[PDB]
RNA sequence: AGGACCGAACCGACUAAUGUUGAAAAAUUAGCGGAUGACUUGUGGCUGGGGGUGAAAGGCCAAUCAAACCGGGAGAUAGCU
RNA sequence: CACAGGUGGUCAGGUAGAGAAUACCAAGGCGCUUGAGAGAACUCGGGUGAAGGAACUAGGCAAAAUGGUGCCGUAACUUC
RNA sequence: AAUUCCUUGUCGGGUAAGUUCCGACCUGCACGAAUGGCGUAAUGAUGGCCAGGCUGUCUCCACCCGAGACUCAGUGAAAUU
RNA sequence: GAUGUCGGCUCAUCACAUCCUGGGGCUGAAGUAGGUCCCAAGGGUAUGGCUGUUCGCCAUUUAAAGUGGUACGCGAGCUGGGUUUAGAACGUCGUGAGACAGUUCGGUCCCUAUCUGCCGUGGGCGCUGGAGAACUGAGGGGGGCUGCUCCUAGUACGAGAGGACCGGAGUGGACGCAUCACUGGUGUUCGGGUUGUCAUGCCAAUGGCACUGCCCGGUAGCUAAAUGCGGAAGAGAUAAGUGCUGAAAGCAUCUAAGCACGAAACUUGCCCCGAGAUGAGUUCUCCCUGACCCUUUAAGGGUCCUGAAGGAACGUUGAAGACGACGACGUUGAUAGGCCGGGUGUGUAAGCGCAGCGAUGCGUUGAGCUAACCGGUACUAAUGAACCGUGAGGCUUAACCU
């Protein structure tokens, strides 16, 4: 059974699933909005939303912690410097999921995942 | 869960002394020695602590007559009268399950001076 | 005697004065308001229909709402009937408390078991597994032979086979009634009861010894 | 395990009784774009619940 | 949790050192023996001039187990090894005159009364 | 020194599971034997069908060898279906 | 067959290593031409298991186990 | 006994219990001297038997990680009748 | 123009010529224990050594270790040890090739389930206007085992030795269900230690890979070894049996009339399913109150207007789940995620300071981190809407009411 168990396997092993969510949580922080399949999108929320909760407090530890979680200094920068103080007031729920259509080649149900308070100027550059 | 926590703390002990793994405790327990109700002691190393409110337990190991004897005490049980730290133990891990394969001289636990 | 509808809060323990741990199941039994009294003249049998707790006004349909309306009681999560002993009498609207079991020694608890989903013969029927090795071919948990030969040349009805396990009506009998607390809408019973936390139960006084 | 008799065309037609599709009845129109889109789905021009949410 | 083929140490001066459980007595298909249940044993290792010899088939009361006994409060008592006490085949009484190691208060019953007195420690 | 020892490449193929409308008309995976020798391998050459070759299993001789394949006698014959 | 098979010779970076083993890497080359979900029985392939330890079975099949270097030390028998 | 039908021969050993094993006897249905007899150290992916260790082999299954199985989209077989 | 063989495993189902438990007649039955027969099929009915063995012998249990049928049940369920291939040997037979119904060593077990059957689970329509609940209970299934000790009583009984009936209490074995509070197992999503190597410039910290690299612990969950509960008592009608009254047959006679008893079998009783119970039942509540045309004029066909209750959809989901189904919630909102506080688990993070040549230690510091958990919180997402389903519902008769 699956009684009270949390977390999708997404037809991938632990190490793969982890690295995929490390890259994806990167891509979102960078482009502030990404298109992906709805199940992945819904799981990405459990990865990215606490990274921002970290970035709300600037510290050497917190920075290294988020670093070990992202493995990209470009992302840890954007987090503590920008997003943290952007979502400074906001008590969770830093992302939004917009269901779009269905992918061609495989009929997967797609979605957009964006940062609640989006910067169209940081997203393009 | 709210009702359950209410029913549990009203049954919970308030006087429990602090002890951690490594510490050598002397559990004074209520027993019926045939036609008598007296206190028996069980002085041994605390090798495990389970923290679960009312359901909190702990494992005490002693080497009685060459053989190892562990006892699992339910902390909030009325059976358990007193708990007393006889020596403060110095260990790293929270479960000293490795000790079960150690004898006499190898099994010694350093004193925690602090 | 009548029964009361309740809710499974969960299992805990009770430590006695003589240092014994009684394993208990906390049962939240709020008041059970009568919504219909069934009599021989109108229904052909004697029973009381009751409701308990509350239900979202928007979630209460026009037919349900009106049924409750007639009784002059607030809508509950559902309705359950209890057959009346010769003599037992109640009025519509009359509220029943867990204190009904205040002097009932043992009770029978009817719940809805947790659902295991599709279960194999090994779990479902306690079938013994075939050999793990010694040349066994893709036949470890399988049910083995399911019949004879030309005679009868069919599988008999009721054959123990894999299928849906759990999530069904289950009664546990003769459980010791540990505590009754009106003020706290509580019932304490020795031993486990069917169902998951938060599911509905039915407490009735023990039918057997 | 194969068949002993050819199943008939009626039997084929029978097995296929629950094979029919379900027309999407969930189409709504956007109060701003005047665009058909699925219920709880962004429009082809990136509109959702009247606001332009995606710039695509 | 003693069963057929389970080897046990001896908690007495009966002469036996190692005994093997050959049958869990006390009911058809009975699976396990626990602290205070009678078993049929075969002596596998024995001292040169003790009361019993190697190969002797007889009975035994289990006194200590690795699984151990439970108490009304939930309290467990685990021992480091499974050990029994040799019993006279028909009399179901102790072959030894002395008991070694600690035993539990579970034994206190009229037929195992001897064992708890002689016993050095009772838990 | 050695048809010496342990062990990769290389040469084998003892066990198990899988696979058995296979990934494969003989494999894969884990373990296994030999590994300076009667070792192993590239290229080219000789031996042809009652014939070859064979540390011999009727083995092998181009995916079925107690007598290869192709074509012919040929529509052999078939008291059999 | 765009097939887990078969196919002779040459080359031999770094750290660890006895090594051409193995592990991670370099240069270089690839993710194997259906994907998305879900997380039932059952099958394959793995990880861990309380107490017991061959009671399994035709048979310890299969697992599990052992595993390196140096030194100490090593029985019957023997063609030494 | 790779040989013994009667036969699980008899005895001794090992085990709680041993149609196998080891030792012994001889009544060899139907051993026997290069169709070699009888021994033998070493060697053996050889056959029988025992012990320690070891464990899901078993008591008696549990839980977990993966590839299928199931659902959606694309492609799209087979034996048989 | 193929019905796979012994034995095992897994799973069984029936008979009763009954192994145990139950009732009972005789006994060469004192008691205890037997012997024999009658009734009885409800449940129960060992594990090992040896051998391929079934069987059997043996060991040790047990209340018992039943006898048979089911293609000597069961290979499109597994095994392949026995037994018919091809290799080889011994004995024996034959000049020989070879042979044995003699032994011995080795030796390929395919099949994606169309029909029936069976286990689960849905879709349709029906039940006469539609709809939501709660029931009734025709019927079907499940279950049904038993040891030991104690009281009566060391009494009846017996010369003792011994040792009960009836009835009552307690505790087990085996089996079944449910549960996760406890003891635990697992827990590749939590925390720590560590080996090799590569990377983040480097130090310091970290991450990747090496079975989760190798390990130590462990949350929720699932779960057995864990801990609750069950078999019943009672009622009815009986079996074999035991009798009361009693003729036929002045007597006798359990039987012919009448009457009292009598079993784990049977019907109830307990548990589950259950009105497709088409014989489609009941109870309560809810919803709908426009016209027109045509024809073969009738339970006729169509059009306009209408679109209720309800169901469903779509979304967030669930200790519900293959899918379907079932439950919770959808802003008048805790349904999921996030967020806050707590718990739990791991075991004193980073950084800095001090001690030491250094490995390393100490203080800050029970630190840091912490999944599925408990208590909260609208921060993100659950949108106003659509679709199916209608528009007062047949005739006959009776009883009321007009
Ligand atoms: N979207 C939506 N919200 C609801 N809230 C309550 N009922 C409904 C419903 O049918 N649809
Ligand atoms: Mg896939
Ligand atoms: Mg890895
Ligand atoms: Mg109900
Ligand atoms: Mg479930
Ligand atoms: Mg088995
Ligand atoms: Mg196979
Ligand atoms: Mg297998
Ligand atoms: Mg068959
Ligand atoms: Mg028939
Ligand atoms: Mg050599
Ligand atoms: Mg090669
Ligand atoms: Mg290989
Ligand atoms: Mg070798
Ligand atoms: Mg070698
Ligand atoms: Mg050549
Ligand atoms: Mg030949
Ligand atoms: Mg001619
Ligand atoms: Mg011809
Ligand atoms: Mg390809
Ligand atoms: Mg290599
Ligand atoms: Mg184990
Ligand atoms: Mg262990
Ligand atoms: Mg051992
Ligand atoms: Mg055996
Ligand atoms: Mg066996
Ligand atoms: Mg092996
Ligand atoms: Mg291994
Ligand atoms: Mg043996
Ligand atoms: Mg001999
Ligand atoms: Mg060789
Ligand atoms: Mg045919
Ligand atoms: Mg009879
Ligand atoms: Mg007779
Ligand atoms: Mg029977
Ligand atoms: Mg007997
Ligand atoms: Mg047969
Ligand atoms: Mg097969
Ligand atoms: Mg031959
Ligand atoms: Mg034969
Ligand atoms: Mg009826
Ligand atoms: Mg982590
Ligand atoms: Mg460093
Ligand atoms: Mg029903
Ligand atoms: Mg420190
Ligand atoms: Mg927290
Ligand atoms: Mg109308």
């Amino acid at each position: 059974m699956r009684h009270r168990k949390s977390g999708r396997q997404l037809n991938r092993n632990s190490s793969h699933r982890q690295a995929m969510f490390r890259n994806m949580a990167g891509s979102l922080v960078r482009h502030e909005i990404i298109k992906t399949t709805l199940p992945k999108a819904k799981e990405l929320r459990r990865v990215v939303e606490p990274l921002i909760t970290l970035a709300k407090t600037d510290s050497v530890a917190n920075r290294r912690l988020a670093f070990a979680r992202t493995r990209d200094n470009e992302i840890v920068a954007k987090l503590f410097n920008e997003l943290g103080p952007r979502f400074a007031s906001r008590a969770g729920g830093y992302t939004r999921i917009l269901k779009c259509g269905f992918r061609a080649g495989d009929n997967a149900p797609m979605a957009y995942i964006e940062l609640v308070d989006r910067s169209e100027k940081a997203e393009a550059a | 869960s709210n009702i359950i926590k209410q029913l549990e703390q009203e049954q919970m002990k308030q006087d429990v002394p602090s002890f951690r793994p490594g510490d050598t405790v002397e559990v004074k327990v209520w027993v019926v020695e045939g036609s008598k109700k007296r206190l028996q002691a069980f002085e041994g190393v605390v090798i495990a602590i389970r923290n679960r409110g009312l359901h909190s337990a702990f494992t005490v190991r002693k080497i009685s007559n060459g053989e190892g004897v562990e006892r699992v005490f339910q902390t909030h049980s009325p059976v358990v009268d007193s708990i007393s730290v006889k020596r403060r133990g110095a260990v790293r891990k929270a479960k000293l399950y490795y000790l079960r394969e150690r004898t006499g001289k190898a099994a010694r636990i350093k004193e925690r001076l602090n | 005697m009548i029964g009361l509808v309740g809710k499974k809060v969960g299992m805990t323990r009770i430590f006695t004065e003589d240092g014994v741990s009684i394993p208990v199941t906390v049962i939240e039994v709020e008041a059970n308001r009568v919504t219909q009294v069934k009599d021989l003249a109108n229904d052909g049998y004697r029973a009381i229909q009751v409701t308990t707790g509350a239900k979202k006004a928007n979630r209460v349909t026009k037919p349900e709402a009106g049924h409750f309306a007639k009784a002059g009681v607030e809508a509950g999560r559902g309705l359950w009937e209890f057959r009346l002993a010769e003599g037992e009498e109640f009025t519509v609207g009359q509220s029943i408390s867990v204190e009904l079991f205040a002097d009932v020694k043992k009770v029978d608890v009817t719940g809805t078991s947790k659902g295991k989903g599709f279960a194999g013969t090994v779990k479902r029927w306690n079938f013994r597994t075939q050999d793990a090795t010694h040349g066994n071919s893709l036949s470890h948990r399988v049910p083995g032979s399911i019949g004879q030969n030309q005679t009868p040349g069919k599988v008999f009805k009721g054959k123990k086979m894999a299928g849906q396990m759990g999530n069904e009506r289950v009664t546990v009998q003769s459980l010791d009634v540990v505590r009754v607390d009106a003020e706290r809408n509580l019932l304490l019973v020795k031993g486990a009861v069917p169902g998951a936390t938060g599911s509905d139960l039915i407490v009735k006084p023990a039918v057997k010894a | 395990a194969v068949q002993q008799n050819k199943p008939t065309r009626s039997k084929r037609g029978m097995r296929r009784s629950h094979d029919a599709l379900t027309a999407v009845t969930s189409l709504s129109v956007d109060k701003t774009s005047g665009e058909k889109h699925l219920r709880h789905h962004i429009t082809a021009d990136g509109y959702y619940r009247g606001r332009k949410v995606i710039a695509k | 949790m003693i069963q057929e083929q389970t080897m046990l140490n001896v908690a007495d001066n009966s002469g036996a050192r190692r005994v093997m459980c050959i049958k869990v007595l006390g009911g058809s298909h009975r699976r396990y023996a626990g602290v205070g249940d009678i078993i049929k044993i075969t002596i596998k290792e024995a001292i040169p001039r003790g009361k019993v010899k190697k190969g002797d088939v007889l009975k035994a009361v289990v006194v200590r187990t690795k699984k151990g006994v439970r108490r009304p409060d939930g309290s467990v008592i685990r021992f480091d090894g499974n050990a029994c006490v040799l019993l006279n085949n028909n009399s179901e009484q102790p072959i030894g005159t002395r008991i070694f190691g600690p035993v539990t208060r579970e034994l206190r019953s009229e037929k195992f009364m001897k064992i708890i007195s002689l016993a050095p420690e009772v838990l």
